[PDB]
């Protein structure tokens, strides 16, 4: 009965809802899950994501100017993989932080 | 029991959205995955919409699941252990303690 | 036969940067799917 | 169970321990070398 | 067992990043503490950096 309570939660936490959680879901980022019956219980097929080719890239924190309307960026400025020339809607506008020219 | 689970499978794409809880929205499974993927992960739309066919890695994962349902798949072993558990007491404990 | 085997816990160690710019580790592959619990 | 627990605990990229973590922060959690200081106390 | 705790301490600052649980960034404990202070409590940069 206790593990059945765990089963109810598992279906709601992983199958019916999305991920955005770090504990009750499939290894790595959780993309989707499936259920099928099994002898005496349920059977779960959490489908995940996996990085597998990490590359170390230096990145500035933020972007200021002469004035200070900072935009919260791989180093001229790149907005899991690939590079993008323009933030457009990607960068928000928070308040400034230290070590100027960048939020740093 | 299969009816329950197949309704669940149907409900997947609709229920899994910003919508919230039950408010299912009849949506294609493809779009469901690309939203789950642009949302849970930081892969940008350009990585997903411009080049798709990530479907191929998805299907490789599903196939490896289908091909190997042997005991060495650790999860399948637990199902066998649960069956062995209740058979153990029902089939053996009773028979040996009445002979 | 041939005793004495001892594994190690080393992962992929990025290094902290003294400069304001900071290194980060970013993947290039998807590798989805896994078998899961009962 | 031990083996399963420990595997879940890591699976992350870790910066190598540098005897100085945060600026003006003091961490007993460092290793002296083998079993950090707070582990020794308990 | 100690190796595991040392690895967890090293990854504490980087893993506490909103963009990805697996994704990691070389980051100081100080900056991570300030981001965490803003993460649940909403004291802003003016309260924290000053």
């Amino acid at each position: 009965a206790l593990s059945a309570q765990l089963a109810k939660d598992k279906v709601n936490e992983c199958v019916k809802a999305q991920s955005k959680r770090s504990g009750f879901c499939g290894q790595g980022t959780h993309i989707v899950s499936f259920v099928v019956n099994a002898p005496n219980g349920l059977y779960f097929m959490h489908v995940g994501y996996y990085p597998s080719n990490h590359i170390e890239v230096v990145s500035a924190y933020g972007l200021c100017d002469a004035a200070n309307p900072t935009n919260c960026y791989f180093i001229t400025n790149n907005t899991d993989e690939w590079s993008y020339t323009g933030s457009s809607f990607y960068a928000p506008e928070p308040i400034t932080s230290l070590n100027t020219k960048y939020v740093a | 029991e299969a009816a329950y689970t197949s309704s669940l499978l149907g409900s997947i794409a609709g229920v899994g959205w910003t919508a919230g809880l039950s408010s299912f929205a009849a949506i294609p499974f493809a779009q469901s995955i690309f939203y789950r993927l642009n949302g849970v992960g930081i892969t940008q739309q350009v990585l997903s919409e411009n080049q798709k066919l990530i479907a191929n890695k998805f299907n490789q994962a599903l196939g490896a699941m289908q091909t190997g349902f042997t005991t060495t798949n650790e999860a399948f072993q637990k199902v066998q252990d649960a069956v062995n558990n209740n058979a153990q007491a029902l089939s053996k404990l009773a028979s040996e303690l009445s002979n | 036969m041939r005793l004495a085997s001892i594994a190690f816990n080393h992962p992929i160690q990025v290094d902290q940067l003294n400069s304001s710019y900071f290194k980060l580790s970013i993947p290039t592959n998807f590798s989805f799917g896994v078998t899961q619990e009962y | 169970s031990v083996r399963n627990l420990f595997a879940s605990v890591k699976s992350s990229q870790s910066s190598p321990i540098i005897p100085g973590f945060g600026g003006d922060f003091n961490l007993t959690l460092l290793e002296p070398v083998a079993r950090s200081a707070i582990e020794d106390l308990l």
